């Protein structure tokens, strides 16, 4: 009666009831998200604590098992999920104080209140309106005022709150034998099993920027081009030596340059690739869109969709008193239950979103054969990257023409190719610097070697080197501008978005090579190539049973992260940028400011 | 019944029609290992044994010769040389409950693998470690019996399937169950060959006026040559004459 068999029997007892309870809870959650009503609300409680009232006890009894000698790596890894102290290591007062501070910070961040002084009785929130008006306009006064007001009424009273949150999170990190909460986050990309596949938390810190510097010549070029368009859009507001302010990026944070794409259009003569008029003319309902997505998925190589999903899952227009939130989600309710939740309509964007959600469902089924504690991806980014692969391949013009979205006699050329490529890069490679700098700043703030004074101003100079942003209004210590973001107060690791883009680029590039296609990467199509889908499913079926480094070995030949697909994809854009902004000089200056 | 309490039935002394069930589309799985389903109606055994229960959909492949699994080892076991057939069909519409078909249970833990054609219904608490589980479950205690979470939405694999396995025993005692025989029509005044109730021969059949006692089946005149028969259905006496021949 060795302890290994005792642990195996404990897992066998645990997993069945855990699956049953998780299935019940997920079914209730899906019902409430499909039936917005008070009756479905209390049910959450009736399950919620119960889940904990089942999980914590199993976590309570997952300590006397000596999880240090089990030969089966799968068994030890599965048991490691239950052998987690969590936040229970802290005292009750500390835990309740942390919970209260998280609640208040999230509520105050989500309840941003800015009233225009002319009409002080009508404030505006993060919901459309002020953000919508300032994100789509051509002005410097209103945008800057809105940015300052938002950073003032969210930053003033959250600086001590975020400080206390960070220090208590770090304290509980030491409470769980972690010298830093940054290491706690990096533990997702941490494996110490098979030799040659192990990864460490410290290595990832440098590896994140090791693949980041190579896009600096490209991204800056776009910025230079943007700056060129800035000299064609903003008269005497951005110096050619310097760069643009925060509120002129199109968003209050400047994560993406989509809001600035219209200003920086490369060639507006050629219309963009749009076939939504065809689906409206051809009467493409939600059913037709889902059927075509299913057919393309089958052509790729994934197994055909099963029944039950087409009836239980909602597809379009909650409509009447039977209301439902339809934010794009793919629900893996467990026990062989997979459903979609998204308002599908007659749009190519809705087509791509449906492709994304159903690819998420397919990936969920791919590792559904894994046990309850292994039915997840190797890391956070793999799920979203896999979901986005098919959406990327479902928008290629060749794919549209094959299923007859584009005209059968359509003819694309270099002008629309360059326009589309720049449009994609303005968001894809235009967000990597901001994501990397935010992740690094969060790494320092969790590690805490920087003092509390070195929070704002350091940020506001560091953003100069990476994102290329000047200060429209000063910020010394009286706000918390970085802390006033959605993925800063909800305890969300921000490296997932950085990793997802690189993973999806690598997978798309590898599929394009091993899919029998010729030409540029942006026009690559994986339709009717079942070998590529078979290799993709070989990757997907691993789930959590294999390390992420070992997972990154079937579709792609590199277990680590590389930047080569990023440069290869935007090759025509890079060679157009090289001879486009010849008059101006690339790079920005960190000394110039709009006020000086 | 339960998988570990499989319902056992003995069938003997009747005529068994197999093609009637074989020619049915309501059975999801129909696997025969002894002989072909068509040939089954020809030969016959001395008795039949039926094991009936309902299991999970994914476990149907577990019940087979040379197959192992939790059901195949701790709930019900079959030998490698099993003779007979297995018939399974979905019971999601009936057995699975909206509130959960937790009435059904399966044996998850057992000290030893079950023997072929053997049933275990023990409810003794199982022990996985050195600590003796004295009554109430402790650390190394796990219940052998686990319920079922059948729901209307559980995927095809989790739907409960009704499974019945038929085995045939042909002990040296006289056979008691056999398939239907099928009888043709009757002709007269023509040289034909016949197999009346297993008695075969050629000749021409005519109407006669002999008076059998109520228990004879045929008759012979002398030198032991059959001359008359009684048809098993109409129960009338027919006379046999050899077909004409000569030089
Ligand atoms: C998934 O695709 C396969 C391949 O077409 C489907 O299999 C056939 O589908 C057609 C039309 O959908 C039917 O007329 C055939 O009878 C199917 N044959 C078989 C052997 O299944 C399959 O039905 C599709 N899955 C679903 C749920 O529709
Ligand atoms: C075998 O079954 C047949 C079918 O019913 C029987 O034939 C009928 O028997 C009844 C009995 O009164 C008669 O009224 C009918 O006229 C018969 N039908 C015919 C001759 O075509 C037959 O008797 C049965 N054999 C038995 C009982 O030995
Ligand atoms: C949604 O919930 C309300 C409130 O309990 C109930 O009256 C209604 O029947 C529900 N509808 C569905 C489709 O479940």
């Amino acid at each position: 009666s060795t302890i290994e068999e005792q642990a195996k029997t404990f897992l066998d007892k645990f997993n069945h009831e855990a699956e049953d309870l998780f299935y019940q809870s997920s079914l209730a959650s899906w019902n409430y998200n499909t039936n917005i009503t008070e009756e479905n609300v209390q049910n959450m409680n009736n399950a919620g604590d119960k889940w904990s009232a089942f999980l914590k006890e199993q976590s309570t009894l997952a300590q006397m098992y000596p999880l240090q000698e089990i030969q089966n790596l799968t068994v030890k890894l599965q048991l490691q999920a239950l052998q987690q102290n969590g936040s229970s290591v802290l005292s009750e007062d500390k835990s309740k104080r942390l919970n209260t501070i998280l609640n208040t910070m999230s509520t105050i961040y989500s309840t941003g209140k800015v009233c225009n002084p002319d009409n002080p009785q009508e404030c505006l929130l993060l919901e459309p309106g002020l953000n919508e008006i300032m994100a789509n306009s051509l002005d410097y006064n209103e945008r800057l005022w809105a940015w300052e007001s938002w950073r003032s009424e969210v930053g003033k009273q959250l600086r001590p709150l975020y400080e206390e949150y960070v220090v208590l999170k770090n304290e509980m990190a030491r409470a769980n034998h972690y010298e830093d909460y940054g290491d706690y986050w990096r533990g997702d990309y941490e494996v110490n099993g098979v030799d040659g596949y192990d990864y460490s938390r410290g290595q990832l810190i440098e590896d994140v920027e090791h693949t980041f510097e190579e896009i600096k010549p490209l991204y800056e070029h776009l910025h230079a081009y943007v700056r060129a368009k800035l000299m064609n859009a903003y008269p005497s507001y951005i110096s050619p030596i310097g760069c643009l302010p925060a509120h002129l990026l199109g968003d209050m944070w400047g994560r993406f340059w989509t809001n600035l794409y219209s200003l920086t259009v490369p060639f507006g003569q050629k219309p963009n690739i749009d076939v939504t008029d065809a689906m409206v003319d051809q009467a493409w309902d939600a059913q037709r869109i889902f059927k075509e997505a299913e057919k393309f998925f089958v052509s790729v190589g994934l197994p055909n969709m099963t029944q039950g999903f087409w009836e239980n899952s909602m597809l379009t227009d909650p409509g009447n008193v039977q209301k439902a939130v339809c934010h794009p989600t793919a629900w893996d309710l467990g026990k062989g239950d997979f459903r979609i939740l998204m308002c599908t309509k007659v749009t190519m964007d809705d087509f791509l979103t449906a492709h994304h959600e159903m690819g998420h469902i397919q990936y969920d089924m791919a590792y559904a054969a894994q046990p309850f504690l292994l039915r997840n991806g190797a890391n956070e980014g793999f799920h979203e990257a896999v979901g986005e692969i098919m959406s990327l391949s479902a928008a290629t013009p060749k794919h549209l023409k094959s299923i007859g979205l584009l005209s059968p006699d359509f003819q694309e050329d270099n002008e629309t190719e360059i326009n589309f490529l720049l449009k994609q890069a303005l968001t894809i490679v235009g967000t990597l610097p901001f994501t990397y700098m935010l992740e690094k700043w969060r790494w320092m703030v969790f590690k805490g070697e920087i003092p509390k004074d070195q929070w704002m101003k350091k940020w506001w100079e560091m953003k100069r080197e990476i994102v290329g942003v000047v200060e429209p209004v000063p910020h010394d210590e009286t706000y918390c501008d970085p802390a006033s973001l959605f993925h800063v107060s909800n305890d969300y690791s921000f490296i997932r978005y950085y990793t997802r883009t690189l993973y999806q680029f690598q997978f798309q590039e590898a599929l394009c090579q091993a899919a029998k296609h010729e030409g540029p990467l942006h026009k690559c199509d994986i339709s009717n190539s079942t070998e590529a889908g078979q290799k993709l499913f070989n990757m997907l079926r691993l789930g959590k049973s294999e390390p992420w480094t070992l997972a990154l070995e079937n579709v792609v030949g590199a277990k680590n992260m590389n930047v080569r697909p990023l440069l290869n994809y935007f090759e025509p854009l890079f060679t157009w940028l090289k001879d486009q902004n010849k008059n101006s000089f690339v790079g920005w200056s960190t000394d110039w400011s709009p006020y000086a | 019944a339960s998988v570990y309490a499989w319902n056992r039935k003995r069938i003997s002394n009747c005529v068994a029609d197999y093609s009637v069930l074989y020619n049915s589309a309501s059975f999801s799985t129909f696997k025969c290992y002894g002989v072909s389903p068509t040939k089954l109606n020809d030969l016959c055994f001395t008795n039949v044994y039926a094991d009936s229960f309902v299991i999970r959909g994914d476990e149907v492949r577990q019940i087979a010769p040379g197959q192992t699994g939790k059901i195949a080892d701790y709930n019900y076991k079959l030998p490698d040389d099993f003779t007979g057939c297995v018939i399974a069909w979905n019971s999601n519409n009936l057995d699975s409950k909206v509130g959960g078909n937790y009435n059904y249970r399966y044996r998850l833990f057992r000290k030893s693998n079950l023997k072929p054609f053997e049933r275990d219904i023990s409810t003794e608490i199982y022990q996985a470690g050195s600590k003796p589980c004295n009554g109430v479950e402790g650390f190394n205690c796990y219940f052998p019996l686990q319920s079922y979470g059948f729901q209307p939405t559980n995927g095809v694999g989790y739907q409960p399937y009704r499974v019945v396995v038929l085995s045939f025993e042909l002990l040296h005692a006289p056979a008691t169950v056999c398939g239907p025989k099928k009888s043709t029509n009757l002709v007269k005044n023509k040289c034909v060959n016949f197999n009346f109730n297993g008695l075969t021969g050629t000749g021409v059949l005519t109407e006669s006026n002999k008076k059998f006692l109520p228990f004879q089946q045929f008759g012979r005149d002398i030198a032991d040559t059959t001359d008359a028969v009684r048809d098993p259905q109409t129960l009338e006496i027919l006379d046999i004459t050899p077909c004409s021949f000569g030089g």
